[PDB]
């Protein structure tokens, strides 16, 4: 449930609570910025429908919305660059305090292209690898995406089992990012088509991308 | 109230053990300490809790060496597994246990689990292409130390290679670039005093 929310400065942002809570009384909101300690910003009083702000914070900046029963959204007003980071909703017991999946908030005024969705490039196994090792490696390259928050995994065409893939780190390319993932499939499965599934905020229609890797087809050298 | 995690990073091999230190300052009489694991996907997972009036916490491969005098709550991760590689956070309850209470966190300590010591393994080397893009794939090598070279006389761009631990406990690597002369681009790898060419396999 690791999402990103990219917004310009001076706008409002909505951050959704990922926890499934039964009989919540207080919903706590935490901010984690890279290199800093996670800290609570406020909590929401479920019974009185009130926000309790940490000392120093301006009223109106944060607001906990309840769109429906036992469902919470943190609304931030007047965004600044320093509002960026990972936001978590939290509660006590299932006593231990438990956290949601967390949302990466990205505040930027950067003038980017209309399409900052990950752009795919497919690589098919080399003839030397399939011949010698009775396995083929498929590589999926994703480029020119923003923000850096992305998830790539692999599946067979008519199967929902997650395959054993590997991945490189996300790398910055000018104002954008790139990432690649690869899958080694045995000879016996080389005749099957494979899917590289990419989850990203800026994908077309907010639905994850399904990149099809065609099956290896036999070729006679005449 | 303050929480300090002095170590920024720590490295230990698989099956071995690592200890993560934490020091705190609190005015509260009775309190609680918690240890969390933060995944690279940013998920915050509860591991273990230690009480002010309790003995030493133990929950599977996790244990807490508690010293209320010095105010020290070191976490030990025993019999290390590769998925133990994460960022570990120490949190102080304010005081903890009550529904309105906040946690005061430390800045966290990164743990990297190293593969075990093994016989040296020479890799196989392959090249995959898509137009201008050339990927060099380096399979099953040990040790980690390697120089991967894509042989081109017209390089557009080159990225840092990605080195990962393989399911057999060795290493795999991928080096990508963009080359004008992509159709003739070949790969050479320097590893364990040997030179492996992608053309060796062709
Ligand atoms: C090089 O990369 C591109 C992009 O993934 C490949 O083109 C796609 O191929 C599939 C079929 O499997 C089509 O459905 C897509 O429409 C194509 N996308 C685009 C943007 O053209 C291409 O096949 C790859 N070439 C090689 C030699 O592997
Ligand atoms: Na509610
Ligand atoms: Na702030």
């Amino acid at each position: 449930g690791t999402k990103s929310v990219t917004r310009p400065t001076r706008s409002s942002a909505e951050i959704t609570c990922d926890l499934t809570v039964i009989n919540a009384f207080y919903i706590h909101w935490y901010l984690h910025q890279e290199g800093k300690a996670p800290q609570r910003l406020l909590y929401y009083d479920v019974s009185n429908s009130k926000d309790v702000l940490e000392s120093g914070l301006s009223p109106g900046k944060y607001y906990t919305h309840t769109p429906r029963r036992w469902s919470w959204i943190l609304i931030l007003r007047n965004l600044i660059e320093n509002d960026s980071g990972v936001y978590y909703c939290a509660t006590w017991d299932r006593y231990k305090k438990l956290f949601g999946s967390g949302t990466t908030l990205v505040v930027t005024d950067k003038q980017l292209d209309a399409d900052v969705s990950p752009k795919p490039t497919i690589f098919l196994p080399s003839i030397a690898e399939t011949k010698l090792q009775k396995a083929g490696t498929y590589l999926c390259l994703l480029e020119k995406f923003f923000p850096d928050v992305i998830k790539i995994h692999w599946q067979e065409k008519k199967s929902n089992t997650i395959l054993g893939s590997q991945e490189g780190n996300t790398m910055k390319t000018n104002d954008t990012y790139m990432k690649f993932s690869w899958l080694t499939v045995p000879e016996e499965s080389l005749d099957k088509e494979h899917r590289c599934i990419v989850r990203h905020e800026n994908n077309k229609n907010g639905v994850d991308q399904e990149i099809i890797f065609p099956p290896i087809k036999t070729d006679v050298i005449t | 109230q303050k929480v300090t995690q002095a170590q920024s990073s720590v490295s230990m091999p698989v099956r071995k053990a690592v200890t993560l230190n934490c020091l705190y300052e609190t005015s509260w009489w009775s309190y609680y300490i918690f240890w969390y694991k933060q995944l690279p996907s940013k998920e915050m997972i509860f591991l273990i809790r230690q009480g002010s009036d309790e003995q030493n916490a133990k929950s599977g491969r996790y244990s807490v060496n508690f010293k209320k005098a010095a105010k020290s709550v070191a976490l030990t991760i025993s019999a290390l597994q590769l998925e133990d590689s994460a960022k570990y956070f120490c949190a102080l309850g304010d005081p903890g246990g009550l529904n309105t209470d906040k946690l005061i966190f430390g800045k966290g300590t990164r743990v990297t689990v190293e593969p075990r010591s093994q016989p040296h393994t020479k890799p196989s080397v392959f090249v995959m292409k898509n137009g201008t893009n050339v990927a060099c794939l380096v399979k099953e090598f040990y040790p980690k130390d390697i120089r991967i070279n894509l042989v081109s006389s017209k390089k557009i761009t080159e990225f840092d290679p990605a080195i990962v631990i393989s399911p057999s406990g060795k290493y795999n690597a991928v080096k990508l670039g963009k080359y004008e002369d992509s159709n003739s681009v070949t790969c050479s790898v320097q590893h364990d005093n040997k030179t492996v060419h992608s053309t060796d396999f062709e």
